[PDB]
């Protein structure tokens, strides 16, 4: 509902006064205090937040109209105040209690707090001091109860919402840095009657960008039916007195021998805009090459301007867009549809901004009627997505040619014609954010202080720009690669483009032909690329072509290949040369931005010509807090959306953990887990409403749902690279191996536990391997590491790497290492490595590419250049003496771990324990016999075995037992269902949960043997003695 | 690793048993609540959060990790000759054989 | 030879044109071929293991020519081979030439 | 090292009941006797005397193609005892061998 809105001097807490006709069809009349929530519209993307308040009827306001204190919002009403809010009075008085608020307090009146005897003293006091009550006062967030004297720091269950004053923790906190002399509510920076005496000729003051579009609803004037938006300006009040004319009729703008003709309203009060400056949509800014400070002066005759109207000259402007075959016809008609409005003024060199739709191009939504055919709410539900110019230059003068400063355009008199295609340069990024303005996918805002690579590119496109008053042919070809995909470089690119104003050509591998090319696919391909060019370059002053993924084109030889395929290869590669360089010296200040993904495939011929080659790293720490600050904003989330309840996060977020525990994540991962935590929040936000519990007005990202977002699109990574699915050991199943527990503990988690102590290049042992007799505990490590330590976790599956050729398992084994050296924290599981790695150059055997491929192994694992040593090794056999020593050497396995039978009543009773763990066992017994019972020579899969066979005879007892009792139904009846049908007919939960009786224990530990001979173990234990007794 | 070990060990408490003035706080309304410590220090991380700032400070080395011969002597009793004892006969005959010929 | 040219320019009677290292493992050779290759300045090819060989009838042939056509077009530099003997072994093979006619 | 990686690997199967025969079992490797795997090792004996009967009658009576409620040509008396005795115990087959034979 809207509301005529109103300011006055009252206190925060003070009840807002209502209208009696909303107070009575619409307020509670059960209600003892009713609460509304008011929602002020601003100059913004979106509508705030609401805020909630304390209403009370009152008879002396007029028909729906709302009085609110100014100090709610930091201000007072001394400049024009806004005239309209939206309200709603909450059903059934619904509102949360909050059941602690942190707030900042100042030195003095924390020394007074203490001064004061008593807590419940003290309590009453700030009742008296701040108007809060309990049950009955009702706070909020980021507000200041006094200037500089105390402020709401944090409110943890909602931004606003009642306070039980009688048990609400209050967390004062003392301001210790003096910050809250930052406070300032909207105060004046002194003022005077008369800065500048007489001075009625001119104003020098600042001109910059109008950050974001006008409703004129929002509007304190009434202005006419057309011809407002396209020249509006906004300032302070006061800027408006020393122009002697509160929102004066029109304003002239003037320097360099631009003069243009204006019109000033007044800034709204609520805005947070800067001080003593012109606010401007880009319209107006995009005439100039604008100096910081800009002088402005009356123009009365501007109200007296004549419509000379007649046969004005358009021209399309130089850019890419203008350039393409399918744009054009919306192109055309949306000019037409602007020159369409009755009163629009105009004069020359004057750039005038047409949006469009960029997805409409083929959507002719009907022909031209008769009568009745409009476009202004038919293009309400699509908003634009590219944006043009058009330069103006001339036009008809007739019998009031005595002047033509500026004139309107006239539909009745004014037709469209055109000239040939002009030329002018964008406007820098620095100076107006066009995007900003029309709301448009914004170019991810680079900042040079901190991103090291991108001021490269930045500085040589400026030093291409700079030299065309030198003069000289300096320009030079730019090439952009990367290790991975999806790091940014188009976006990097175009963020150079519009910093640095300069017109941006966007080739991408869209192309017409690339299979069987010898269908003239040369030319199908360069002719395109010197016709798409061809149609710009000669209009655009600098200019870039950009060619997206010119990897997947430029293609180098092949090993093999066919003899004359080849030969359109070397073909293409060539004529793309020669075109390299022609547009180097056929146009000034042409440079070629290329990218790739892989610079080792690019063809020599081609890059030798290259002299600027930046790689592109994935995002460090530093950078991806920035990134998380940017898709995290405000004017980002609220984007795009549409949602009626507009958009934020908590401020309990932390940039500082997100950013370390978001490592190795490109931007794009990043992208997905703010799009994903926005999902869950929604979602979340949705629940509730549909619960009866009290509904927030805004949905709020919290760090605790981007705790788990993170770990799903690691899992989601883990998937790419295709990692198996191991299953889900715990860490507690693992027993009697303590020993061997706190020693991988010391290399796998220590050096990632805490990384300050061990962030070196060092040598850090990334080699580990388990040896022993069968079955203890080798692979259930690994399957426990797999899972819980967050490392990614490669298989070798035996002799896997072995294949059919001679020298594709030297290309398995390389591949296989790139791809784990390609995410740093990852495993690799060599499995029985006896099948892959045997002892060298043994007589006993044949074929030798088992000693090729250990060979490899040898080199590939170790080698030399070894960087970013989180690769970790973990290998495993029955027997080790197979294996060459050049393995067992530190670097690669520095220390073999004999996992031998526990030979030791306290680890059998704890692997008893540890096995048994999960299902019940009845207590009526102990177990300890049976470890006093078994000799030391059974092993830990052995007792595996004995628990479960000890399980499958008392299940198979509750088998017998379901079987007598379906038996005996099946007596009862008439034999009339199996026992199939009675456990779909029938059931008997408890019946069928087995407990085990360690008399069944005691049944089976007579009837299972141990799982090796002595003959095998007194072999093992000798192998140990060989490599641990030293 | 030994002596990182057992500094690590040793340092659990260091950081765990000082005061913070960081910040002050008054604890006005704190009845009703049976946790103590936690929410002092929940109350500090808000208050960090509100000034929440990247810059750290460096240490000296000795104090984050030093060496010392008492474990590294243990380290070399628990020994682990890369070389197989049995092997390096082999291996000097080899080596002997290629030098002398070829 | 690069540090001190015009003494090594003259005379190019006599010259050894490669060298061998061999011993047990961990004896820092490795290490020493790190240290030459970075020092040193000169150039340095690092073909570490038996990469050379390839899947294709006789590739391993082209392979070497390609890389000793590199190692002369790049500037003096070290063809650095390991585990020299999975690329070099004996004469004698029962299985095809593509792994002798490399040698 | 295959078939155990397979069997017992970390990405374990599970639903797939491996069921191994052999005369002389102990040339199995041991790593594949590991219980949790082939765990249940089940003789079966040829000797079985007096026992030797039940297999005859079951031979004997056994009635596989229901389309007759026989196959062997069992006389009357029955008296398989006699024979089940005389057999001495050579083996398992040896029976169906007997049955054939004199069928
Ligand atoms: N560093 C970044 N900061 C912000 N947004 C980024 C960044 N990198 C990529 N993006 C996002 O990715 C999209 C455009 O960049 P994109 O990932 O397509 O780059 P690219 O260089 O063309 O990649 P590639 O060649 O690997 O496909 C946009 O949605 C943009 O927001
Ligand atoms: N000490 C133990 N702790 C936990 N589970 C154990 C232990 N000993 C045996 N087991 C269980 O018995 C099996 C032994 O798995 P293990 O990791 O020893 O296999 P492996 O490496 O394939 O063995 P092998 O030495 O026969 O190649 C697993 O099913 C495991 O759950
Ligand atoms: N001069 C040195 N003397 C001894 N050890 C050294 C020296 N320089 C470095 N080291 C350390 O000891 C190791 C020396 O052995 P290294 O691992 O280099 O052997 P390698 O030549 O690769 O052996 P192989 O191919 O036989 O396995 C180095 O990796 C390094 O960690
Ligand atoms: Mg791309
Ligand atoms: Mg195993
Ligand atoms: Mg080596």
């Amino acid at each position: 509902m809207k509301a005529s809105l109103t300011f006055s001097l009252s206190g925060i807490y003070a009840p807002c006064s209502i209208s009696r006709d909303i107070y009575l069809e619409y307020g509670d009349k059960k209600a003892e205090c009713l609460y509304g929530t008011i929602r002020l519209p601003q100059y913004g993307p979106g509508c705030t937040p609401g805020k909630i308040v304390h209403c009370v009827l009152d008879d002396s306001l007029p028909f729906c109209s709302i009085v609110v204190p100014s100090k709610l919002f930091g201000f007072m009403p001394t400049q024009p105040t806004m005239d309209f809010c939206y309200f709603e009075p909450i059903l059934d008085n619904v509102v949360p209690v909050l059941d602690s608020v942190t707030f900042l307090i100042n030195e003095q009146l924390y020394s007074k707090l203490m001064d004061l005897p008593q807590e419940m003293q003290q309590i009453q006091f700030l009742h008296y001091k701040y108007n809060i009550n309990s049950m009955e006062t009702v706070v909020h967030s980021r507000d200041i109860l006094t200037s500089g004297l105390c402020q709401i720091l944090n409110c943890s269950p909602f931004p606003q919402g009642l306070v039980d004053f009688t048990e609400t923790q209050l967390i004062l906190v003392n301001d210790t840095e003096q910050k809250l002399s930052a406070l300032k509510y909207a105060n004046e920076d002194e003022e005077y009657a008369l800065p500048k005496i007489g001075t009625n000729s001119a104003l020098s003051i600042d001109l910059e960008s109008l950050p974001c579009t006008i409703s004129r609803d929002l509007l304190r004037p009434a202005p006419h039916i057309n011809d407002d938006n396209s020249i509006y300006a906004f300032t302070d009040a006061e800027t408006l007195l020393r122009l002697d004319v509160t929102s004066g009729s029109f304003i002239t703008v003037s320097n360099m021998g631009c003069v243009r003709l204006v019109k000033l309203f007044v800034l709204l009060l609520p805005n947070g805009f800067k001080k003593r400056t012109i606010y401007a949509p880009p319209k107006i800014i995009a005439s100039f090459p604008d100096c910081s400070v800009v002088t402005i002066s009356k123009s009365n005759i501007g109200h007296t301007d004549i419509p000379i109207a007649n046969q004005v000259f358009i021209s399309r402007v130089g850019g890419w867009l203008q350039s393409q075959k399918c744009f054009q016809n919306i192109i055309l008609t949306t000019l037409k549809k602007f020159f369409s409005e009755s009163k629009r003024i105009l004069c020359q060199n004057d750039l005038i901004p047409i949006a469009f739709d960029s997805s409409m191009a083929d959507l002719n939504i009907a022909e031209e009627n008769d009568e009745s055919d409009d476009e202004d709410e038919l293009g309400q539900y699509y908003k634009n997505d590219s944006l043009v110019w058009f330069f103006v230059t001339s036009a008809e003068l007739d019998c009031f040619s005595k002047d033509n400063s500026h004139f309107i355009i006239d539909p009745n008199r004014t037709k469209l014609i055109t000239t040939n295609i002009t030329n002018r340069r964008p406007l820098p990024l620095s100076r107006s954010n066009l995007q900003r303005y029309y709301g448009f996918a914004e170019t991810f805002y680079y900042d040079l202080h901190i991103f090291p690579y991108v001021r490269q590119l930045v500085n040589i496109l400026e030093t291409s720009f700079n030299c065309s008053q030198r003069g000289i042919t300096l320009n030079a070809s730019v090439l952009l690669h990367s290790t991975t995909n999806n790091v940014g470089k188009a976006t990097m690119v175009r963020f150079a483009s519009k910093y640095l104003g300069i017109h941006l050509l966007e080739i991408d591998c869209l192309s017409l032909t690339s299979n069987s090319r010898q269908l003239d696919s040369t030319s199908k391909i360069i002719g395109y690329i010197r016709a798409k060019c061809e149609n710009v370059l000669p209009y655009a002053s600098p200019a870039v072509i950009f060619l997206a993924h010119l990897d997947s084109i430029l293609l180098d030889v092949n090993a093999n290949q066919d003899p004359e395929a080849i030969k359109l290869q070397k073909s293409i590669n060539f004529e793309m040369s020669k075109l390299l360089d022609d547009f180097t010296f056929k146009f000034p200040g042409t440079t070629f931005v290329g990218s790739v993904n892989n610079i080792d495939n690019v063809p020599s011929s081609f890059r030798s010509h290259m002299r600027f080659e930046i790689l592109v790293p994935v995002p460090s720490e530093a950078q991806r807090l920035r990134i998380f600050q940017w898709y995290l904003s405000s004017h980002e989330l609220n984007r795009d959306v549409q949602q009626k309840v507009p958009v934020s996060y908590m401020d309990n977020i932390s940039f500082s953990s997100l950013s370390s525990y978001s490592a190795g994540l490109t931007p794009l991962d990043i992208k997905s887990i703010v799009e994903t935590a926005r999902m869950t929040a929604t979602a979340r936000f949705y629940q509730e409403s549909k619960k009866c519990g009290w509904l927030p007005q805004s949905i709020l990202i919290t760090q605790e749902d981007l705790s788990k977002a993170t770990s799903k699109a690691r899992n989601e990574f883990s998937v790419s690279i295709g990692a198996p699915q191991i299953p889900n050991v715990t860490w507690d199943d693992i027993g009697g191996i303590d020993f061997v527990k706190g020693e991988i503990l010391d290399t796998i988690d220590m050096p990632l536990k805490h990384p300050e102590l061990f962030t070196s290049g060092m040598k850090k042992r990334s080699g580990i391997l388990f040896y022993g007799p069968p079955g203890t505990g080798k692979t259930l490590m690994a399957k426990a590491i797999a899972t819980n330590f967050s490392l990614n976790f490669f298989s070798v599956k035996g002799p896997e790497l072995l294949n059919m050729y001679i020298g594709e398992s030297e290309a398995n084994v390389r591949r296989v290492f790139q791809k784990a050296r390609e995410a740093k924290p990852c495993v690799i599981f060599f499995d029985q490595i006896d099948s892959v790695a045997p002892k060298r150059g043994n007589q006993g055997d044949s074929g030798g590419v088992m000693d090729r491929i250990v060979s490899q192994l040898l080199a590939e694992l170790d080698g030399m250049s070894t960087d970013a040593d989180g690769v970790f090794v973990i290998g495993a056999t029955n027997r080790p003496d197979l294996l060459d020593e050049a393995l067992l050497r530190p670097g690669r396995f520095d220390k073999l771990l004999y996992l031998g039978i526990p030979d030791t009543d306290t680890k059998q009773l704890n692997i008893l324990e540890a096995l048994t763990r999960k299902f019940v066992l009845d207590n009526d017994v102990k177990l300890i016999e049976l470890a006093k019972l078994c000799p030391f020579n059974y092993t830990g899969a052995d007792f595996y075995a004995l628990c479960s066979d000890a399980m499958l005879n008392a299940m198979s007892r509750i088998a017998r037992m379901v079987e007598k009792k379906v038996s005996q139904h099946n007596e009862l009846t008439g034999e009339n269902i199996s026992t199939r049908r009675w456990f779909d007919k029938i059931a008997t939960k408890e019946d069928t949960k087995v407990v085990v009786k360690m008399e069944d224990f005691l049944k089976a530990q007579e009837q299972l043997t141990p799982s090796v001979s002595r003959a095998e173990l007194n072999h093992y234990e000798a192998v140990r003695a060989n490599f641990e007794g030293a | 690793l030994k002596s990182v070990h057992r500094w690590l060990s040793a340092a659990d408490q260091s950081e765990v048993v000082p005061g913070n003035d960081n910040i002050e706080y008054f604890s006005i309304n704190e009845h009703g609540r049976r946790e103590e410590n936690r929410l002092r220090l929940k109350t500090l991380l808000q208050q960090d959060v509100v000034h929440e700032t990247k810059t750290s400070t460096s240490a000296a080395s000795e104090l984050t990790a030093v060496v010392t011969i008492n474990d590294l002597l243990e380290a070399c009793q628990e020994t682990k000759p890369s070389i197989s004892t049995s092997e390096l006969v082999k291996l000097r005959g080899i080596y002997d054989r290629f030098q002398k010929d070829r | 030879p690069t540090k001190y040219e015009p003494i090594f320019v003259n005379c190019p009677l006599r010259l050894r044109s490669g060298i061998l290292l061999y011993g047990y493992p961990g004896c820092g050779k490795t290490l020493l071929a790190s240290a030459v290759a970075q020092q040193c300045g000169l150039n340095f090819i690092s073909v570490k293991g038996p990469e050379i060989l390839n899947k294709f009838i006789g590739a391993s042939e082209q392979n070497i020519r390609e890389l000793f056509e590199r190692a002369q077009s790049v500037k003096p530099c070290i063809l650095f081979f390991d585990e020299f003997d999975s690329i070099a072994p004996k004469r004698g093979h029962d299985s095809t030439g593509v792994t002798d006619r490399v040698v | 090292n295959q078939l155990l990686t397979q069997m017992d690997g970390a990405e374990g199967l599970d639903g797939v009941y491996i069921l191994a025969a052999t005369s002389r079992p102990d040339l199995i490797d041991s790593a594949l006797l590991r219980p949790g795997r082939l765990d249940k090792s089940v003789i079966c004996n040829i000797p079985t005397e007096s026992e030797r009967l039940d297999i005859l009658q079951a031979i004997v009576n056994s009635k596989d193609k229901d389309t007759g409620q026989k196959k062997f040509a069992l006389e009357k008396n029955a008296d398989l005892k006699l024979i089940a005795e005389k057999t001495a115990g050579f083996s398992g087959a040896d029976l169906q061998g007997l049955c054939y034979n004199a069928y």
